[PDB]
């Protein structure tokens, strides 16, 4: 109905990346998603592949007997080393966007103040001017304080 | 050091399909979106569709969406784009690029050496190489002749890729029974005359004919 | 106004085994075998679309 | 194609000229552009991306600006081995898909006129064996590039059988052609010399070889 | 002393099944356990069991150093296979709960209110006629929303 | 009035491993060996019974 | 297609103990709960207790309790119920009952065929079987005599359960000397006579006695 | 045993006829009943369930209905095949247990006097090698259930040695019984004729057989 | 800045044992260290060790094949009975101090209150004396109920 | 006043992994390899220092 | 019955460095702390430090930090300590101890044997061993001769540790020429005189010299 | 050292003495004392812990307190096993060290004059063989402990070769000492008889032996 903020849900609608933000301004709708750390995630995400797949391939019955063996082994030895780093690669995921939480309330301060759900009501008016700068990790706060501290008010 | 190694240039008719592969030589790029471009003789750049393999997204073109297939392997380093229903319209050099990240908004920075493929009713044939002996003029010209070869395109080396002066390959002729023909010619020194050698090498996939004559006096 | 952060969704309906859980849905994961037929590996997210 | 560029360009050697790129709301509008370039039967190389950054590699003489919904690149000293042609590109949200420019050819202008090596092979000896006659007239080390051969058999010409290719850059760019004079040892055994006669400009070169 | 609720325990008293209800009008004492989902549960439940144990069973010391080999892996292999599960069984079952939860918190509404503890207190009296329509799943709300508005005065 | 929504406890002191916990006491199990002789597999809830 | 299949009849002397089996073929049973029930003979149905195996429930008759153990293998499929200290109202037929659900309130689906359990003092005898000749009478009648046989029930077929139509297998008569003796008896077409054979099928487990002999004229 | 049930019933083919069940508060009154049928020998079936809830198989003519602290069930159009024993069933709470009724037998109103068919059987001629002899005079095809068989030596009776089943009844469901003749070889050697004789009814139905 | 408390990390100043407390009544600083759990905890935690420890150690080609088959089966039943042990060693160290919570909050009643991070204000003031019967176990209530009852009155 | 409960840190660099986390720094563990040579065993704490 | 067992004593010249090890024999001590504390002959005790592997702490005597270094290994139940730079004053006997608990707060409650370490420019020469006959006097002595060994300490048993009254082993001397020398008695009864024999057991590590000669009537 | 104590005590069999330690704020006064027994060349043992607290094989004689910045260690009914050194300790803060004390020797008030067993050993036979003569003069059995050993070669004194130890406590504790007189056989060879003398608080015991 409304929209959303993560603790109920993830955005089918963004697709610019894993992680990233929206905003409503007065101007209009638009998902915009953080290029920043969907790259690193990615990166070590890639890298915990390789890492992976870097460990596939190192008395008529005897052989054989021996060769199902390591066909056991290895297979299940797999079926390990992959419910491990998927759980991991989880935790991974969620660690980043808590992270891209503390992201900028390190940053928007009290301007804005948690919805609970994972969103934010500025206590000013923040146009493309202002959002874009929040994405830039630019986000000032000498900005303009006084007004905020004065819509504090509220 | 990456770069990007593509298959060589196939020639298929048309109806049918075409995959083409690109390998990333020399480390992975699937971490990167890489991007299928084409370019038809003579004419502008065109996005067919991109994939990033870890980070899940796989895009087409609107034009050719639904008839080309863009995949990857993690493990070969490996994206392929196949093509399929091919019409002479088809005909093109194709690239395989990477873009500067995960997505295709960013440039593309690392490109493939292209590749060839050419649609046209027809039934391939293999080349046959001649010398072409140092004949004309301390500077002297030698060369290969490249006969009767369906359909382009032929890469031409001299002495396994050791010969790098003064070589100059032409472009090829369509003759009026349909068959291209090609002359490949370098101009060393006068000076080695007689004691040195040179060799010739000729390779065109869709015969894939690789030939060697070597020239002598 | 506002801004929010997210999550990638999608329509995927590809999934996964974790140590602790079963069968979950994620956006995207590669495939390692090119044995006991169940190797999937994931790259992408949870998969948690949001509805409208 | 959603991008607008000039068809070609020219401009001295050492001048500054720009090459513009008109797009639309849809693309350069809301996204950032990238511009490829590209010489004859290579790959591109990348030269700039997000609309003013500039690659490692590339000359600080490229550099650029985009405005509202068009964008334009200047490149000053403008020298010669910056011969070719170079694409406009961009994201477009409509199409949800990578746009490209129809592409701009860069011409230097010129440097004065350099006549040809020609260069005749005769037939390979296994290739008469083999049922073949065939002449390579080699035409190369020309420049700027549209001439016109004639080929005789004793001293008149003939027009069956040659073909002969519109002109190449060569690699450090100026051009070659390739004409091939093609028949059978009879009409070999038959003849005479035969020659390639290239004319440039109105004045005209030849070589002959004989059976 | 009072009762209970999930949050600090279970319930011995109830033994009609794994999951369930119980309630306090001014009748009497009562535990329903809901044979809806203690079914379903235990369906899925046992076709865990099968699916495990449908994996048991696939020069003189060479065959014992490897019927000792197999002897080694297959019984870790399993040791693998019962941690797994076990643990999974049972956010199988923590699950099921906070969904026999939402059960009718999408039902109940605003005419109980979280106690906190996983209980409620009704703006209602709720007879056995009511509780029962509860555990049914029938619970209407056009019941009689009016009192509980007004009860909500409270 | 009041309503809970409870689940089962008992007096068993049957205990299983889990992957992440030691000797948890669950309501109910079956016992797979019909050789490191640790093989219990839990079928019922955890076993936290209420007090009085 | 679930089925219970109990263990056949028992015969033990009071004090001791049995234990009765209930397979459940063709499936598992493992989710229900499985209860078993005892009728005494010309007697009502009475409860003994059940078990729900995944659920983890064991419940018991109160009067049947401390003295009946009822257990479950999960990895076979089967129940088992075991009593001890038995006396002579202890002989009775067992039944085998799975419920609706995991649990004893619902209803009683899939029955075992019942396995007779007999609590005499007593030792074991087996049977001795003599063909009873199709002496009398379109129609005929040839039966199996069942001889000295201790203690109860035993099972008849024809021909290894071939045999269907006109088949009538007699009530036990307990003698003066405390053997059972039995008759089985079919009647079938005269047509078939001298051409067309019949043979018996006779077995009692307490004396394990399977045992066969042929009618001839 | 906590549920209450009428010893017997009967009904005539076609008639609606109903048989009740009786429990406290500990069983029906706070639980659902369930009902059973049997048929001689064999093992029960579930008709209802849940009070008034039909079974896939059960024919609608059965339905069910319970009441405060008693619950009855009705046989519409009752047909002979029906013939057979129903129980009544619940959970018990203070027993913590499950509680049956103590059953209710099912006459229907009887069909037409039908006279057996009575077989004797001849010692095998192992069993007199064996040290045997044994008659088996098997009574059949017989219709309502009780009547007494008398057996002669010549025409003399013969009290030893004679054991006589209770009746029992057939698949389709009439009855009937077997009655034995125990003695040894001598006692055959030396007679006459043997016979088995049925009185049905008061009507009597004899088959004979000699050494 | 200040000090800390549990939430939002550990006490790099606190050597005295792995769990332990300080206070800060006006006499001065000084962290104190939980002799009584944290050697209870190190003994299960030694134990732990020598259980894992204690599992240690039980044609041409076909021997040197094997041989490398138990070293490839050993050396990772090692790494899963290495990442076991240790998570669980990891929730039973977070449970112990969560039970060194219960500690005195079965004590300390309502004379301090949560200050949420896991420390206490006293409605009281709480001298060596005081602290001290904490750390002992002693702490009575009797001890000057009134006082705080009054002192609740802020 | 005030009292808190606290627990262990420690300058240490030394990490283990776990079933659900990799490199966790720890104040103390014991390495057991007197193969593919990683074995390290924790027996201190999550080491999560505070900052002053 | 834990018991801490250090290893036999050591002699080595100064700048040089020495590992003293300490073995807890019949359980683990890896749940305590353990100290080392090292006494020079008739002088008081000084702590040197301590470790406490489950805990994690290592713990040094501040005059003799960054010259020791004290270890423990959890599988073999041992604790070992190292010093670097020996001088003169490092001569000493050293003990290991095991605190009450885990820290170093607490009593120290299983004790050493101890081990002493010389410090000595020296060169290590081991000891000949010589009977004293029982010339002198119900009751006879008899003894070894310890001759020229060094460095100190010297360990005597009689007869395997079998022979345990009436024996008094000597403190060493230290002669002129640098070298120790002892002599080692028992007096036990005359009695057994001429049937019982009488064994001596000399041994000491540095030369680690483990020597024995019987004395003879 | 941070930790103080007399450096001798001294008491009756019987009577009650104490042994005082002082150390300063940074030990004792925040951190509890522990106190350690050593009997000479063995281990020390652990008395008292916890400042008061009382190990389970110690003695209820032994009995503790400390004070302030001073703690002190009281035995009562002094007997003669218990004659050794005990030594203090205590964690300190400022050291994030263990301390000792300096250590404190306890006598019991000796018991009378008890006179030496001296025995003088030979040259073991192989020993002259292998160029060797030693004599060893075992004084043993003496009480309180320091006297003179003057040795004879004849009746005449010899001062060279003699090295004779400082004495030593033997197990049940009262002393016994070593001399050797080292020399070559020739010196053997030559003699007489040798002699060791032992007088012990002004009276002498001597014994010879003869080659």
């Amino acid at each position: 109905g409304a929209i959303a903020g993560f603790t109920e849900g993830g955005w089918t609608g963004m697709v610019d990346g894993w992680y990233g933000y929206h905003h409503q301004n007065e101007q209009g709708s638009g998902y915009a998603a953080d290029q920043k750390s969907t790259q690193n995630a990615i990166n070590g995400i890639t890298n915990k592949v390789n890492s992976v797949i870097e460990k596939m391939n190192t008395m008529k019955q005897i052989e054989d007997k021996i060769e199902e063996i390591e066909s056991k082994i290895w297979c299940y030895n797999a079926e390990l080393l992959v419910l491990l780093e998927n759980e991991r690669t989880l935790d991974f995921h969620d660690s980043n966007v808590k992270n891209l939480y503390e992201k900028v309330k390190s940053q928007l301060k009290n301007n804005a103040k948690e919805i609970g759900n994972g969103c934010f009501e500025f206590y000013h008016k923040c146009n493309d001017e202002c959002m874009e700068s929040v994405k830039n990790g630019t986000y000032d706060y000498p900005k303009y304080s006084e007004e905020s501290k004065l819509n504090r008010e509220k | 050091q990456v770069q990007l190694v593509q298959s060589g240039a196939e020639v298929k008719k048309p109806g049918s399909s075409v995959k083409v592969s690109c390998k990333s030589s020399g480390g992975t790029s699937n971490n990167y979106a890489i991007s299928w471009v084409r370019q038809a003789p003579g004419q502008g750049l065109d996005w067919m569709g991109g994939i990033s393999p870890i980070f899940g997204s796989t895009a087409y073109a609107q034009k050719f969406q639904g008839r080309v297939t863009i995949s990857a392997d993690i493990f070969s380093n490996t994206a392929y784009m196949e093509l399929n229903s091919l019409t002479s319209e088809d005909t093109a050099v194709y690239f395989c690029a990477r873009h500067g990240n995960y997505y295709y908004y960013s440039g593309m920075d690392v490109w493939g050496q292209g590749t060839t493929v050419t649609v046209s009713s027809a039934s391939t044939k293999g080349p046959s190489v001649f010398p072409l002996a140092p004949s004309s003029k301390g500077t002297a010209a030698l060369g290969c002749l490249v006969k009767d070869y369906f359909p382009e395109p032929v890469t031409v080396s001299w002495n396994s890729g050791a010969l790098t002066s003064g070589v100059h390959t032409f472009p090829a002729v369509l003759q009026s029974s349909g068959l291209y023909s090609l002359s490949s010619v370098v101009t060393v020194p006068s000076s080695s005359l007689g004691t040195q050698t040179y060799i010739c090498n000729v390779n065109h996939k869709p015969s894939n004919t690789k030939v060697d004559k070597r020239v002598e006096p | 106004d506002t801004i929010c952060i997210g999550y990638h969704a999608n329509n995927s309906t590809d999934t996964v085994d974790t140590v602790l859980e079963k069968n979950v849905t994620v956006t995207h994961s590669v495939n390692l075998l090119e044995c006991s037929a169940k190797l999937r590996m994931v790259t992408g997210l949870r998969n948690k679309p949001s509805k409208q | 194609s959603a991008l607008t560029q000039p068809p070609a360009v020219s401009g001295t050697p050492g001048q500054r000229v720009t090459i513009s790129c008109s797009g639309s709301d849809s693309n350069i509008g809301r996204r950032s552009v990238n511009w490829y370039q590209q010489f004859p039967g290579t790959a591109p190389k990348l030269l700039i991306y997000s609309n003013d950054q500039r690659p490692s590699v590339v000359p600080d003489r490229f550099s650029g600006s985009k405005s509202g919904t068009s964008a334009s690149l200047a490149i000053s000293g403008l020298q010669s081995e910056d011969e070719a042609e170079y694409y406009c590109a961009a994201w477009d949200d409509s199409l949800k898909g990578a746009v490209f420019g129809g592409g701009t050819q860069l011409t230097v202008l010129g440097q004065p006129k350099a006549a040809p090596s020609v260069t005749l092979f005769p037939p390979s000896s296994e290739e008469l064996q083999a049922n073949k006659a065939t002449l390579v007239c080699l035409i190369s080390d020309f420049y700027p590039g549209a001439v016109t051969v004639a080929w005789k058999a004793d001293s008149s010409p003939v027009k069956a059988g040659v073909e002969t290719t519109t002109p190449s850059k060569q690699s450090n760019n100026k051009y070659a052609a390739s004409s091939y004079l093609s028949l059978t040892p009879e009409q070999w055994k038959s003849h005479r010399s035969y020659s390639c006669q290239v004319t440039h400009e109105g004045s005209t070169v030849e070589k002959t070889v004989a059976p």
